[PDB]
DNA sequence: TGGAGACTAGGGAGTAATCCCCTTGGCGGTTAAAACGCGGGGGACAGCGCGTACGTGCGTTTAAGCGGTGCTAGAGCTGTCTACGACCAATTGAGCGG
DNA sequence: CCGCTCAATTGGTCGTAGACAGCTCTAGCACCGCTTAAACGCACGTACGCGCTGTCCCCCGCGTTTTAACCGCCAAGGGGATTACTCCCTAGTCTCCAG
């Protein structure tokens, strides 16, 4: 299992 | 009601299929087969009827009730 | 984050179609709707996993299972082309068959006031019912191609396979970017924000975002490279939301652009549906494999 | 009766009578939604179909009667056909 | 020419759900001209039944008894 | 790979193949030839519309037959004219 | 005018009418009947797959064509 | 049997028939397929006439079944 | 598990393939689920029989009942 | 077709809730079977024409079952 | 490359199919009528389609293009319609017996 | 028509020999149906005034078919005797699955 806590650039947002 | 299928209504169609002789409680008995036969094919004709935005059924949504059937005829 | 993969089958290997947590309750402890190709539907309590009650009204395999805003009625969606209302180690009854769908239903629709069902079909038509008449009263059938996204926000959002967004006032009012048929999952769920400014589109790879001042362009789109996203849920200001993937959930924010939290490689195929609970802390997540798995979270931003 | 078959199996003309099972019909629309209009090339498809499905299922319950080494046919005989075709 | 207006894609697809992988040029007149035949064939008893029961009009059901007549109901 | 991915679109499928006016002019057309002043229900277009589909692709499936049997992949109005006198037609 | 041979036709309609009931009842005027039936089907058969066979540039009938012309007749 | 039909009345049949060349395989499936026309047609034959009662098989009942058939 | 040994299956598949055409080869997925296909419509076929023959209250199959259950079904 | 032998029809029948079994049944569903085995391999080899390979897959029986029911 | 589950052959008999014999019911004419079914005439209120204006766009249409294909010429093997001598079923000529 | 013989000869058929007409295979050629690009254009939906085509239910006209009580009699059925056929090992074997 792969999880990343709540603090991911790689799926950034593209206006 | 369901009465309106006639006794010697059953009896000339059976008769038809092929019976030489029938029984005294299987007219009583297919009506209700009838009726699920009916409340199957009119359900799903219904159905196509409204799907196509209309108030008013036609042999065709009826037909293809019976399509989905698998007793077009 | 806490991710917890479950070795037990839900239904003796069947895949996974439909999940439906139970918004009426208030507590810790959570209730699962279980129904998938195993033609029957399962209630389990989940706070670990206990099977609660089981029921094989449906004659054909169930795609889509969802619960009205107070948790009483359990609307079923089936391949018999018929939605069962279920109300009240469990006893489960039918209340109403919400039948008016030519094709398998793929998608349903609740409302918040609960008197009316929003139901979505491989027929390409979108069937609306009132609760109280048990009838269906409006229909939609602008999809030329199947059917597989709907919900109730004044408008009534609908997409289909066709690769256009259709959102209908409760006539068509607006039309909206897709795919093809080339994606492996069987529901397109678009979702709307829980105060309803903001309706989440998926299958576009990137999902995109519209605002209720206007639909028609989405300011922003957030990209799923490699596998697409197939179902979008919201927790029930700040709101959190999470979109799954083919084979990857990721869990977004109202604020950050980024993605909050990304989790992926659980499951072995194609994921089925997304979706939370009433209080938050609850989320399994699994894919169409024919097993299941948990991720819990804390720090509930309150 | 064999006579009796034959003017029959001779005839295509419907066997149940036009009004009551119009009515039938009616009714049983009724009791779905009220409000309805049934065009009567409808009704005269769902008599043929309906008429079909009865020959149909006679002439099979006929097969399994003289399977059963009785001319007669019985209710047994009519739910194990509706049970083997699949209908229930 | 209106019967032209069964476009050429429209028979190449109509040929294709039939199973067909690569259709002749010059089929499509033909192909018109049995369409034409077969449609003359069925609406003539589709007419005769209207006629019979005395009918301003056609509707669905006498078709399919036309095509009862014919020989492929459905 | 075109034909076979349209195929299975289609086998599968069931919608229509002629466009619904075409075909309802081309039925007022035959209507007034024949004979003038008919009146076409739009539901009975759809019905001899739907059995014009089926006959049309069966017919062309028993051409294809034809075909595979005459040893050649595209299809020739001569087989039209064999599978229309095989089945009795014309 | 008939081309099958008689009593070879009237022993193959007793042979399957005893196969499927034994002491059946066959008069000459419906062996008759069944002979020109006969007669009739098979001769259309094999003109029609005669037709079959001149369309694939060969003059020879066999089996692939006889198949395929009841294959398109539907029986 | 079926071999009575023999090889011979078969030739002299397609050359009233109009074919010019004939293959051996078509010697048997010929039979099969006149067995297959002749069972069923058979078969509605004895249908009708148990269903008038007649053991004896009338030339009626062979173009009622004929007509069924549609030859 | 199933209730019929696979090479035979293998074997009779591959004869019948070849009489239709040359070179068509399986995997061991196609024949398998084929094989589960193949005994469940035996099975229910046979369940159907057996509900037939009891109608005729001899609990003994015979082969007559099994070709009532095809044409009942419509197989042919 | 002999390959299909009589016990595994036997328990077959024995899973089919069968008690007494005949004899001629065992060829009978033998026959039975050829006619499967030939429409259902039929409308597989007509899928595997539309889909120009000459190994049949799983797709293949599952449309067969699809199209028989 | 080997041997344990299992298919085949067969004795054993014991249960189950099959046939006949009342036997009692209950289903098929049938008669008198009646009564609900078939027909046929209205009113126009309210429903459907026909036809038209406009959109808009998803479809058709043209083409340039090239490559899968139809076929056409050329063998290579092959089974089959020539002739014939053999069987060989067998139609006609007659029946008894019904 | 059966159903079966008792003969005559008598055309009708069966297997043989094979020459070659033709099925089948190879191959090249040209050619002519598949393919985006772009134009267009008419499907196609949406509304909407206008019209007329299902239609209505009432009565009544009648009248043919349906109800039903009666009655003879045909089979559905329950039982018992009789003959056939899978169980249950016993053993060979075979061969399919395993190492």
């Amino acid at each position: 299992p792969v999880k990343i806590g709540c603090v991911l650039q790689q799926f950034a947002a593209c206006f | 009601n369901i009465q309106g299928i006639t006794k010697p209504a059953i009896r000339r169609l059976a008769r038809r299929g092929g019976v030489k002789r029938i029984s005294g409680l299987i007219y009583e008995e297919t009506r209700g087969v009838l009726k699920v036969f009916l409340e199957n094919v009119i359900r799903d004709a219904v159905t196509y009827t409204e799907h196509a935005k209309r108030k008013t059924v036609t042999a065709m949504d009826v037909v293809y009730a019976l399509k989905r059937q698998g007793r077009t005829l | 984050m806490k991710v917890i993969t479950c070795e037990i089958a839900w239904h003796n290997k069947e895949p996974v179609y439909s999940l439906d947590f139970q918004h009426g309750t208030a507590g810790r402890i959570h209730r699962l709707a279980s129904a998938g190709v195993d033609t029957n539907v399962r209630i389990w309590k989940v706070e670990i996993v206990e099977f609660l009650s089981n029921l094989a009204r449906h004659t054909k395999a169930v795609n889509v299972v969802r619960f009205s805003p107070t948790g009483e009625i359990l609307a079923s969606g089936g391949d018999d082309a018929v939605i069962l209302l279920w109300k009240v180690k469990e006893n489960w009854t039918v209340v109403k068959t919400l039948r008016g769908h030519l094709e398998d239903v793929y998608d349903i629709c609740w409302a918040t006031d609960g008197n009316l069902m929003a139901s979505a079909s491989v027929d390409n038509t979108a069937i609306i019912w009132d609760v109280s008449k048990g009838q269906k009263i409006s229909i939609f059938n602008e999809h030329k191609s199947y059917v597989q996204g709907v919900t109730w926000d004044q408008y009534v959002a609908t997409l289909s396979c066709d690769r256009v967004l259709r959102v209908y006032s409760i006539r068509v009012a607006f039309n909206v970017m897709f795919h093809d048929d080339s994606m492996k999952s069987f529901f397109r769920r678009l979702s709307f924000t829980p105060d309803g400014s903001l309706l989440l589109t998926p299958a576009g790879n990137t999902t995109y975002v519209f605002s209720r001042k206007n639909l028609k362009r989405p300011i922003a789109h957030l990209p799923c490279p490699g596998k697409a996203t197939l179902a979008v849920r919201c927790c029930p200001y700040r709101l959190v939301f999470a979109v799954a993937s083919e084979d990857s959930v990721l869990l977004y924010d109202t604020q950050q652009s980024f993605p909050f939290g990304y989790v992926s490689n659980i499951h072995y195929h194609t994921l089925s549906d997304i979706s939370w609970s009433s209080d938050g802390a609850f989320l399994a997540i699994s894919s169409t494999d024919g097993y299941c798995s948990f991720v819990t979270f804390e720090k509930d931003e309150l | 009766a064999l006579r009796e078959i034959r003017r029959y199996q001779k005839s295509t003309e419907l066997l149940i009578r036009k009004l009551p099972f119009q009515r039938l019909v009616r009714e049983i629309a009724q009791d779905f939604k009220t409000d309805l209009r049934f065009q009567s090339s409808a009704v005269m498809a769902l008599q043929e179909a309906c008429e079909a499905y009865l020959v149909g299922l006679f002439e099979d319950t006929n097969l399994c009667a003289i399977h059963a080494k009785r001319v007669t046919i019985m209710p047994k005989d009519i739910q194990l056909a509706r049970r083997i075709r699949g209908e229930r």
